[PDB]
C-alpha cells in the first residue's frame, strides 16, 4: 500500500558537549582537608 | 471510535488466557504454547483462528472483520509485549539478525526520556510474523463480489492460481549507517518502491551539521520472503455469459511456496489498495494473503441410479438438442466420469473426434465444457509460459483434475502436439523458455476434435491420409471416433425433422426420457467419482481372452487397427468407469463387454 | 463561517420525503423502497413525471438545479429508508436517486448536447464506444495518529494532496476499513451511427459511473443515461455524471409515420407474391443481372430469427453472404446500394477501423497512459449489417477473431487483464475479388482467395460472379450502362451538370429502407407443411450431393430455414409459406448449382 509514510528512526560539537558535561559535574573544588 | 490500547489489553488477555482441550482433552494454552515456541525461535508464523476470539468475543471478531490491517498490527504489538515474559531459555543466536537485535537492545538499554525518532521501529523487533484465519461464519466470497466496498476488510475466497512469481526478498526495514557518526538509522517501507535516504538525521551529526551521509547496509536491514501471484474465478462461480476474472494476491513470510499455477486454492486475507487523479484518487487493488489452503441426495436419485437405462438416459441427456451420435454421447459420459487410478494408472480417458464439418463436433465440445466441473475450451495459450519473469499456466494446466476441450485439433502447432503427447504419457507439461525445463502437473482428460483436410472424409484414403496428424499421437487416445456425413435420405430426413421442431418450438423433440439438468448430471458425476471400483482377477481371464480375440482380428485385419497393450489399458479404464456409473465398487462383465462394444464401434467408425 | 440552517434545502429535503412518503397515495414508491430494502441495492429509480405531478415546481428545480436538489433528495431517501428500517440504512454510508420518465428538452443526443445544459439534468441517448477499467476511487480517507492518539477524516467529494503527516509532523497511518472507497468507471457515448449526418463532426460525450452503475454498460450497447452534466477544473473539459443508466433494446421500433405504415400495409397487401421480386428488381436498379444475388441480398437485410434455447444455444437469425467475382463487376457498387438502403449498416474495408480494426481492441489513451476497451466495427454493427470491401486483405488476427463472431456473434477479450465479452451478432456481407484477378473455375474459391476452408463453412451463402465474355451478355450490360449514362433529370435542358455541392414500378430507396425497417420487427414462425417440405428438399440436396462448391450440410439446412424465414418477413406473413421455402431452395440451388 503506497498510502503511508512511516517516520525515519534512529573538535566535535557533541564531544565539546561532553567536555562541558564532565566539567560541570566532575569539576572539583577545595582540597583533601575541605 | 474505540481505544486501541484497550483492544491491546483484550488480545493480551485472550492470548495469555485462551486454551483448548486438545487431543485426549488436554487443556492447553494453544497460543501460550506457540508464544513459548516463538520466544525460543521455534516458530516463525502464528496463524490465528478468529473463531477462537469468537468463542469469547464475537464483537471483537466483527471489528477485526470491518478493519483487519489495524488489528493485525495491534495483535503483532500485543505479541511483541508478551514474548519477553514467555522467554525461558537463552536459545542460540540463530542467524546474525538475532545477535544484531541483541546488540541494538543492549545499546538502547545503555541509555530517560527520548524523542520518538531515536527509538527502534516495531517492524525490526520481529523475526515473528502473524496471520489470521477467517471464521467459518464468513462464507467465501467470489472474486467478482470483492467490490470496492470490501476494501480494508478481511475476506476469504476460492479460485485457481493462474500464475505465481518466484520467491524474492522484499525489504521491510531499510537500515543505514551514517558517514561520520555512530548513530544507526532506520526506514520502514510500505510502498513497493521508495527513495533511499541520503543524509543522516542523527542528533550528533544534526547538531554537528557534519552532513553525515547515510550508506545503506543490507545486514542491518530486514527482508522478508515475498511472492506475487494471480488467482482466477473458479469455473463453477463464473456465469455462463461471462468469463473468469482475475485478482492479484501478495504472499510473504511462510505463506510463500505453498501454491503453484493450476492449484484450486482458497485464500483468506485482507483486500487493500496500492498505488504504483479525477474526483479523487484512483488506485489499483490487491489481496494481501494471510492463509492459503489448497482445496481438492434424495432417494429418487438412488431409485434413478438403480434403473438399467439410467446411464443410457444420462447419455441421452448429453446435448439432447443434438440428434444422433448416441453411442458417441455414451462415450463422452465415460470421459466425464473418468477412470479410477488404482494402485498408478491414468484415470483420465482421452478421446478424439475426427469427422466432417457440420456434424455437431464444436457444439458437443461446448456442451462438455459447460458440463464438466473443471473445464477448458481452446483451439490453438494452451500450455504454460514464462511471461515478463513469471510462470503462466495455459489452458492445459488450468484443466487439472478436469477436461480440456480442444476444438480445431487438426490446426494445432506441432510443438503443442508434442506437449499434449507428454500429457497423455505422464500427465505433466515441461517447458523451458530460458533453457530451464520446468515441469508442471497436467492431469486432465483431453477431448480432441479434428476435421479432415480437403473437405469431407474419403473412405478410400486411409487414416492419417484425410488428416495430417501423427498416427502415433492418434493411437495414444483411448477412443477415436470417425464421424461421416453420408447422405442417407431417411436419416437425413430424421435430422431435418428434429431441426425444424427446434425452430418451431425452441425445444428438443420429446424423447423416451427427458434430459436432466446439467447441475443434477454433475451431482451424479461427483457421486460417481466417490467410488473407485476394483477389477476381480477372475474377470482378467475373460478380459484377456477378449483382448487376444480382437488382437487376432487386427492381425486378420489387413489395415493395422492399432490394437496394442494401450488398447487393453483403456479397456480397464472404461470398465471401471462404467462401474462408477453403476455405483458398484467391483467391475462386471456387462461393463467390460459394453466397453468392448464401444471399442469395436470406434473401430467400426474407421470403416 | 459555519452554516447553521438552510430554509430552502430544509423545505426541499422535506418535500422529497413527502413525495417519497407514498402511503396514503397508490403506494408505488413505498413498495419500491421496500423492494429496494429486500433487494439490498441502494439506488431508487424515480419517474420524473410523477414528481412533476406531485410537484411541478420541485421537478423544475430538480431539472434546472441538479447537484443541490439530488443531495436533498438523497437525504430524504436515507431518512425514509431509516424510517422503514434503521439498521439496513446504517449498512450503507449513503443512498442514491435514479431519474426516469419523459424529459422534455433535457432529452438530447450527443450531437445536440450543447454547453447550454451545463449543471442541468440531461437524458442522453447513444452508443457506448470506449470503456475504461473498473477502478476503486477513494472518497473519505481516515487516518490515525498514534503520537496524538487521534483519528481524523478527509473527504474529497468533487474535490501531496493525500494527508500522511500530522500538523505536528507525527506519522499518520491510514485506516483502510474505516475509510470509504467506491468502484468507478468511465465510458464515452456517441450518436447512434444510423442517425448521424456525415457532414457534422463526431460529438462524443464522456460519462462517469460509480457504485452499482459501474458495470451496467459495455461497448456497443444502445443505452440511455440520465445524469448531471458538469464542467471540470481547467476552455474546460466537460463530463456527465450518471445518475442512472438503462440499456434500451437495440430492436427499438420503426416510429416513422402512420402514413408510412399505411402505405407499407397497402403496398404489402397489393401483391404479396411479387413483392419479393419487385423489391429485388428495384433493390439495385443500376446493376444489371445477378438477380439471385439481389434476391439473396434482400434476404440478408430482412434477416432470419435468432433462436435462444433452454440450454443457452443461440442459433443466430443473421445471414452471411460472401461475394467473389472478377474486378470491374458491380460488387463495391452493390454494397453502396446496401449502405444507402440498410436500416442499420456500417461500411468497412479489409484493414478495418484505424487501430481498433474490425473487432474490438484495447487502447492506451496516451493522454494519461490509460487503458480503454474500444469497440470495433463488428461490435457496432450488432443486430445490424457490416459491409466489408477488400475482405481478402483482412489481417490474420482479424481472420482469427472473425471465427468467433461468425460462430457466436460475440467477441471475447482478456488482453491486458481486461476480461470482457461483447455482443457482436451481425449479419455480414463480405466482398473480395479473386487474387491476381481472372478467377479459375476449377479449384475451390479458397484456392483462388485463401479462406482457410472454414469461413466458407461459416458463410451461409457464397456467390461467384465471373466476367464471362459473352457478346450477348456484354450487349445487355452495355445497353444498361449507356442507358443510365445517357439519362438526364426531368427538369434540365441537356446543358449544365449538377452544381458542385458543398454538402453530401421502381420503388424509392428510402421507401425501401422504411419498408424493410418495418419488416424486421416481424417474427414469422414455422409451419409444419413447410417444415415437411424443406426437409424433403434438404435431403434432396443431399441426394444431389452425390455429384461433385461446398457440399450440402446441416449448415445448409439452417441456412434454408433463415431464408424461408427471411422471405416470410418480406411479405409480413407471420407463418412461413411454402413459397418462402420454395424460393429459398431454388436460390440455394443456384448458389451451389449454376
Ligand atoms: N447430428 C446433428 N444433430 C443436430 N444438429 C447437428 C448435427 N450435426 C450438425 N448439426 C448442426 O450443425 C450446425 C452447424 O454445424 P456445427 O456447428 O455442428 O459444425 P461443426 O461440426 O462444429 O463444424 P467444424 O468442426 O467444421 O467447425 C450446428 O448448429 C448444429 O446444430
Ligand atoms: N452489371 C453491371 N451493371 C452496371 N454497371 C456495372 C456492372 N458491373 C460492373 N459495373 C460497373 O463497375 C463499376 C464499379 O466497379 P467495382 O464494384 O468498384 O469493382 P470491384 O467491386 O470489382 O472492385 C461501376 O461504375 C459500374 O458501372
Ligand atoms: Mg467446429
Ligand atoms: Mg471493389
Ligand atoms: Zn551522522
Amino acid at each position: 500500500s503506497g498510502f503511508d509514510d512511516p517516520g525515519i528512526f534512529y573538535a566535535r560539537k557533541s564531544q565539546l558537549q561532553r567536555r562541558f558535561k564532565e566539567f560541570l559535574r566532575q569539576y572539583r573544588v577545595g582540597t583533601d582537608r575541605t | 471510535l474505540k481505544d486501541y490500547a484497550l483492544e491491546k489489553e483484550k488480545v493480551k488477555k485472550f492470548l495469555q488466557e485462551f486454551y483448548q482441550d486438545d487431543e485426549l482433552g488436554k487443556k492447553q494454552f494453544k497460543y501460550g504454547n506457540q508464544l513459548v515456541r516463538l520466544a525460543h525461535r521455534e516458530q516463525v508464523a502464528l496463524y490465528v483462528d478468529l473463531d477462537d476470539v469468537a468463542e469469547d468475543d464475537p464483537e471483537l471478531v466483527d471489528s477485526i472483520c470491518e478493519n483487519a490491517r489495524r488489528y493485525a498490527k495491534l495483535f503483532a504489538d500485543a505479541v511483541q509485549e508478551l514474548l519477553p515474559q514467555y522467554k525461558e531459555r537463552e536459545v542460540v543466536n540463530k542467524d546474525v539478525l538475532d545477535v544484531y537485535i541483541e546488540h541494538r537492545l543492549m545499546m538502547e538499554q545503555r541509555s530517560m526520556v527520548r524523542s520518538p525518532q531515536n527509538q527502534y521501529p516495531a517492524e525490526l523487533m520481529r523475526r515473528f510474523e502473524l496471520y489470521f484465519q477467517g471464521p467459518s461464519s464468513n462464507k467465501p466470497r467470489v472474486i467478482r463480489e470483492v467490490r470496492a466496498d470490501s476494501v480494508g476488510k478481511l475476506v476469504t475466497v476460492r479460485g485457481i492460481v493462474t500464475r505465481v512469481s518466484e520467491v524474492k526478498p522484499k525489504m521491510v526495514v531499510a537500515t543505514y549507517t551514517c558517514d561520520q557518526c555512530g548513530a544507526e538509522t532506520y526506514q520502514p517501507i510500505q510502498s513497493p518502491t521508495f527513495m533511499p535516504l541520503i543524509m543522516c538525521p542523527s542528533q550528533e551529526c544534526q547538531t554537528n551539521r557534519s552532513g553525515g551521509r547515510l550508506y545503506l547496509q543490507t545486514r542491518g536491514s530486514r527482508f522478508i520472503k515475498f511472492q506475487e501471484m494471480k488467482m482466477q474465478e473458479h469455473s463453477d462461480q463464473v456465469p455462463v455469459g461471462n468469463i473468469p476474472r482475475s485478482i492479484t494476491v501478495l504472499v510473504e513470510g511462510e505463506n510463500t511456496r505453498i501454491a503453484q499455477p493450476g492449484d484450486h486454492v482458497s485464500v483468506t486475507g485482507i483486500f487493500l489498495p496500492i498505488l504504483r487523479v479525477v474526483q479523487g484518487l484512483l488506485s489499483e487493488t490487491y489481496l494481501e494473503a494471510h492463509r492459503i489452503v489448497k482445496m481438492n441426495l434424495t432417494r429418487e436419485e438412488l431409485r434413478q441410479i438403480a434403473e438399467e437405462d439410467f446411464y443410457e438416459k444420462l447419455a441421452a441427456s448429453i446435448a439432447p438438442e443434438i440428434y444422433g451420435h448416441e453411442d458417441v454421447k455414451k462415450a463422452l459420459l465415460l470421459l466425464l466420469v473418468g477412470g479410477v487410478d488404482q494402485s498408478k494408472i491414468r484415470g483420465n480417458i482421452n478421446i478424439c473426434l475426427m469427422g466432417d464439418p457440420g456434424v455437431a463436433k464444436s457444439q458437443l465440445l461446448s456442451y462438455i465444457d459447460r458440463l464438466a466441473p473443471r473445464s477448458q475450451y481452446t483451439t490453438g495459450g494452451l500450455t504454460a509460459a514464462v511471461l515478463r519473469l513469471t510462470l503462466e499456466g495455459g489452458a492445459l494446466v488450468l484443466a487439472d483434475q478436469g477436461v480440456c476441450c480442444i476444438d480445431e485439433f487438426d490446426k494445432m502447432a506441432e510443438a503443442d502436439r508434442t506437449a499434449i503427447h507428454e500429457v497423455m504419457e505422464q500427465q505433466t507439461i515441461s517447458i523451458a523458455k530460458a533453457g530451464i525445463l520446468t515441469t508442471l502437473n497436467a492431469r486432465c482428460s483431453i477431448l480432441a476434435a479434428a476435421n479432415p483436410a480437403y473437405g469431407r472424409y474419403n473412405p478410400r484414403r486411409s487414416l492419417e491420409q484425410n488428416i495430417q496428424l501423427p498416427a502415433a499421437l492418434l493411437s495414444r487416445f483411448d477412443l477415436l471416433w470417425l464421424i461421416q456425413d453420408r447422405p442417407d435420405r431417411d436419416n437425413d430426413l430424421r435430422l431435418a425433422q428434429h431441426i425444424t421442431y427446434v425452430h418451431q418450438h425452441s425445444r428438443q423433440p420429446p424423447s423416451q426420457f427427458e434430459p436432466l439438468d446439467m447441475k443434477l448430471m454433475r451431482r451424479y458425476i461427483a457421486m460417481c467419482r466417490e467410488k473407485q471400483p476394483m477389477v476381480p482377477e477372475s474377470l482378467a481371464d475373460y478380459i484377456t481372452a477378449a483382448y487376444v480375440e480382437m488382437r487376432r482380428e487386427a492381425w486378420a485385419s489387413k489395415d493395422a487397427t492399432y490394437t496394442s497393450a494401450r488398447t487393453l489399458l483403456a479397456i480397464l479404464r472404461l470398465s471401471t468407469a462404467l462401474a462408477r456409473l453403476r455405483m458398484v465398487d467391483v467391475v462386471e462383465k456387462e461393463d467390460v463387454n459394453e466397453a468392448i462394444r464401444l471399442m469395436e464401434m470406434s473401430k467400426d467408425s474407421l470403416l | 463561517t459555519v452554516v447553521l440552517d438552510d430554509v430552502e434545502l430544509r423545505e426541499a429535503q422535506r418535500d422529497y420525503l413527502d413525495f417519497l412518503d407514498d402511503e396514503e397515495d397508490q403506494g408505488i414508491y413505498q413498495s419500491k423502497v421496500r423492494e429496494l430494502i429486500s433487494d439490498n441495492q441502494y439506488r431508487l429509480i424515480v419517474n420524473v413525471n410523477d414528481l412533476r405531478r406531485k410537484n411541478e415546481k420541485r421537478a423544475n428545480r430538480l431539472l434546472n438545479n441538479a447537484f443541490e436538489e439530488l443531495v436533498a433528495f438523497q437525504r430524504a431517501l436515507k431518512d425514509f429508508v431509516a424510517s422503514i428500517d434503521a439498521t439496513y440504512a446504517k449498512q450503507y454510508e449513503e443512498f442514491y436517486v435514479g431519474l426516469e420518465g419523459s424529459f422534455g428538452s433535457k432529452h438530447v443526443s450527443p450531437r445536440t448536447l450543447t454547453s447550454c445544459f451545463l449543471s442541468c439534468v440531461v437524458c442522453v441517448e447513444g452508443i457506448v464506444t470506449k470503456c475504461s477499467l473498473v477502478r476503486p476511487k477513494v472518497v473519505r480517507s481516515v487516518h490515525y495518529c498514534p503520537a496524538t492518539k487521534k483519528t481524523i477524516e478527509r473527504r474529497y467529494s468533487d474535490l501531496s494532496v493525500y494527508p500522511t503527516k500530522d500538523e505536528e509532523n507525527n506519522p499518520l497511518e491510514t485506516e483502510y476499513g474505516l475509510s470509504v472507497y467506491k468502484d468507478h468507471q468511465t465510458i464515452t457515448i456517441q450518436e447512434m451511427p444510423e442517425k448521424a449526418p456525415a457532414g457534422q463532426l463526431p460529438r462524443s460525450v464522456d460519462v462517469i459511473l460509480d457504485d452499482d452503475l459501474v458495470d451496467k454498460a459495455k461497448p456497443g450497447d444502445r443505452v440511455q443515461v440520465v445524469g448531471t452534466y458538469r464542467c471540470l477544473p481547467g476552455t474546460f473539459r466537460t463530463v456527465l455524471i450518471a445518475c442512472n443508466v438503462k440499456q434500451m433494446s437495440k430492436d427499438a421500433q420503426p416510429s416513422f409515420s402512420a402514413e408510412d405504415i399505411a402505405k407499407i400495409k397497402k403496398f404489402s397487401k397489393t401483391r404479396s407474391k411479387d413483392i419479393f421480386d419487385q423489391l429485388a428488381k428495384s433493390l439495385a436498379p443500376s446493376i444489371h443481372g445477378h438477380d439471385y444475388v439481389k434476391k439473396a441480398i434482400l434476404c440478408l437485410l430482412l434477416g432470419g430469427v435468432e433462436r435462444d434455447l433452454e440450454n443457452g444455444s443461440h442459433i443466430r437469425g443473421d445471414i452471411n453472404i460472401l461475394l467473389i467475382g472478377d474486378p470491374s463487376v458491380a460488387k463495391s457498387q452493390l454494397l453502396r446500394y446496401v449502405l444507402c438502403t440498410a436500416p442499420r449498416a456500417i461500411p468497412t474495408t479489409g484493414r478495418g477501423s484505424s487501430g481498433v480494426g474490425l473487432t474490438a481492441a484495447v487502447t492506451t489513451d496516451q493522454e494519461t497512459g490509460e487503458r480503454r476497451l474500444e469497440a470495433g466495427a463488428m461490435v457496432l454493427a450488432d443486430r445490424g449489417v457490416v459491409c466489408i470491401d477488400e475482405f481478402d486483405k483482412m489481417s490474420d488476427m482479424d481472420r482469427t477473431a472473425i471465427h468467433e463472431v461468425m460462430e457466436q456473434g460475440r467477441v471475447t477479450i482478456a488482453k491486458a487483464g481486461i476480461h470482457a465479452r461483447l455482443n457482436a451478432r451481425c449479419s455480414v456481407l463480405a466482398a473480395a475479388n479473386p487474387v491476381y484477378g481472372r478467377y479459375d473455375q476449377y479449384k475451390t474459391p479458397m484456392e483462388n482467395i485463401g479462406l482457410q476452408d472454414s469461413l466458407l463453412s461459416r458463410f451461409d451463402l457464397l456467390f461467384i460472379m465471373l466476367d464471362q465474355m459473352d457478346p450477348e451478355q456484354d450487349r445487355e450490360i452495355s445497353d444498361h450502362v449507356l442507358r443510365m449514362h445517357r439519362y438526364r433529370a426531368p427538369g434540365e435542358q441537356d446543358g449544365d451538370a449538377m452544381p458542385l455541392g458543398s454538402a453530401v414500378k421502381m420503388v424509392s430507396a428510402a421507401f425501401m429502407k422504411k419498408y424493410i425497417h418495418v419488416a424486421k420487427i416481424i417474427k414469422p414462425v414455422l409451419t409444419q407443411e413447410s417444415a415437411t417440405y424443406i426437409a424433403e428438399e434438404y435431403s434432396r440436396l443431399r441426394s444431389q450431393d452425390s455429384m461433385s462448391t461446398s457440399p450440402v450440410t446441416a449448415r445448409t439446412l439452417e441456412t434454408l430455414i433463415r431464408l424461408a424465414t427471411a422471405h416470410a418477413k418480406a411479405r409480413m406473413s407471420k407463418t412461413v409459406d411454402l413459397q418462402d421455402a420454395e424460393e429459398a431452395v431454388e436460390l440455394v440451388q443456384y448458389a451451389y448449382f449454376k
